[PDB]
């Protein structure tokens, strides 16, 4: 029995054959409350999960993610376009946890990437498995760091026509106490 | 195998909230044949779709004949959706050029229905909650509370329960792949010999899954011991590279990863009792009598 | 394989292998593995065969 706020009550029930079945059911309420009730032999296990986005305008936090775009702005009739963005990133708390793993790298609603698949394509700093996602890069497999380093790469508009709002690829992990320090930068040509 | 006519588009893309995107439609002929063909789109109210070419009618090509057809399409749903066009040719119209024959076969209509995806706004994630109940023929009830809404946006969050008990795994394209001798090192050669091992477990158990490749990847294991004889110690620890270090211990997880199944890989080449008690009594010495040892 | 062998001068040895323990470095487990090889050759009851 799935019972809600809203005067709600949505029924289930299993057994050997519904063993198997996956049994998805949805609400709409902001209210996010859920009594249960069930009956039988034996113990089972079901679960939960509440979809959302975050991130309307953060303010800003510890960590340097150092992104730059462009010359400041397109400003000319060929730009919009062609345009390398350079990404120069490194946190400090780097200690005694794991290797290098973490990195989060894509495109904006309409802008496709090559080149960038080619600067990838050199990096290897002392320590590199040349790992690509083909959306995303992945040179980071190395010792402790207090430097950053960088890169610079561009797309091609896939998107002649877009509304304003803007994409940000950030992930940020560092320590477990503080704040997970994120730092951002959009493209501005628009 | 022919057609005179084909729809190439604008795929959208995982769009932002912002849904005026550039959607466009193209159909070209490539019979010699120039055409009428009558079109439009099929929308809904999901969506505030928005006529660019709102008084005058794509109208009429030729043989090869370019045009470009596009809308302004401003939506409220977010998700998956499907966007469904259609383009008809009709007679009696021998007035776009000089004649139209327009004749088609059960081919008449050219109509295209395509499935955009739209990204919400914002960075998307979940919180889920576990619940279980166990009445032994009785009766147990829960009460789950579903509530982190700090700096929300505009109508983002949903959210849904299930519950499963899986049989018959299909099939196997999660279970192939190969690596080999790390070209760039012998560091990161623990990492390879690590899950190596457990995959002499899998060539029978799984009934999907590829043995052969497994039954390859023991091919491996029987030189990847080979290399666990050198990344030993004397005194019986292990290490990336071995002794040279006395007295000192090393990382377990491997070893003890290792051990039962080097005792489960003692069937085909034969490793002996001592490698594996002498593997052990290195462990029994480093127990204090007390102490949770250092 | 399946077979033991003489013992006089393993028994001669192993102790002076101990004493040999010294100059270089033979292990621990040289000894213990020569050693739980004999324990098993003993029966339970029979002056093993
Ligand atoms: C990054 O900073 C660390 C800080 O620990 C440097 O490591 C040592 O720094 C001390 C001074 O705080 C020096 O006396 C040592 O010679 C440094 N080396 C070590 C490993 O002890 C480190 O050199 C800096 N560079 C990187 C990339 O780690
Ligand atoms: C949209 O298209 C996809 C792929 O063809 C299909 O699986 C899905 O059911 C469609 N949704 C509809 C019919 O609205």
């Amino acid at each position: 029995t799935i019972q809600s706020s809203g005067t709600f009550s949505s029924k289930f029930q299993v057994d050997n054959n519904n063993r198997l079945l996956l049994q998805q059911v949805s609400l709409p309420e902001l209210p996010g409350e859920y009594s249960m009730k069930v009956t039988g032999e034996g113990c089972v296990y079901l679960q939960t999960s509440l979809k959302y986005n975050i991130l309307p305008e953060k303010e800003e936090f510890p960590f340097a993610l150092g992104v730059q775009t462009l010359p400041q702005t397109c400003d000319e009739p060929k730009a919009h376009t062609s345009f390398q963005i350079s990404l120069s990133v490194s946190y400090t708390g780097s200690r005694s946890a794991s290797n290098m793993a973490i990195v989060d790298v894509k495109m904006v609603s309409g802008f496709i990437p090559l080149k960038p698949t080619v600067k990838m394509l050199e990096r290897s700093n002392h320590v590199s498995r040349t790992e690509v996602s083909s959306n995303h890069v992945l040179i980071y497999l190395d010792k402790v760091s207090n430097q950053t380093l960088s890169l610079f790469f561009t797309v091609l508009q896939d998107v002649p026509v877009r509304d304003l709002k803007p994409a940000i690829v950030k992930v940020y992990d560092y320590y477990e106490t503080d704040e997970f320090a994120i730092a951002e930068y959009n493209a501005p040509c628009s | 195998a022919f057609q005179p006519f084909f729809v190439e588009l604008t795929m959208p893309y995982s769009v932002i909230r912002g849904e005026a995107f550039t959607l466009k439609a193209t159909v070209l002929n490539y019979l010699p044949k120039c055409i009428r063909v009558s079109v439009q789109l099929e929308a809904s109210p999901a969506f505030l779709a928005v006529p660019v070419e709102k008084e005058q009618a794509p109208h009429c090509i030729c043989a090869n004949g370019r045009q470009t057809v596009s809308w302004a399409v401003t939506p409220k749903s977010l998700g998956n959706v499907n966007f469904t066009v259609s383009a008809e040719a009709l007679e009696s119209q021998e007035l776009c050029g000089t004649e139209v024959p327009s004749v088609p076969e059960h081919g008449r209509k050219d109509t295209v229905i395509k499935p955009l995806l739209v990204e919400p706004e914002g960075l998307e994630k979940e919180t889920t909650f576990n619940s279980l109940l166990c009445p032994s023929g009785g009766e147990v009830s829960e009460e789950l509370s579903l509530k982190l809404p700090p700096n929300v946006v505009e109508e983002s969050a949903r959210a849904s329960v299930s519950v499963l008990g899986d049989i018959l795994g299909s099939a196997m394209q999660n279970t192939q792949n190969l690596l080999q001798m790390p070209y760039g090192c012998g560091e990161q050669n623990m990492v390879l010999f690590a899950p190596n091992i457990y995959v002499l477990d899998y060539l029978n158990e799984t009934q999907q899954l590829t043995p052969e490749i497994k039954s390859k990847a023991i091919g491996y294991l029987n030189t990847g011991y080979q290399r666990q004889l050198n990344y030993k110690h004397y005194d019986g620890s292990y290490s990336t590279f071995g002794e040279r270090y006395g007295r000192n211990q090393g990382n377990t997880w491997l070893t003890a990863f290792v051990l039962k199944t080097f005792a489960q890989a003692r069937a085909y080449i034969f490793i002996d009792e001592a490698h594996i008690t002498q593997a052990l009594i290195w462990l029994s010495q480093r127990q204090k009598d007390n102490g949770c040892f250092r």
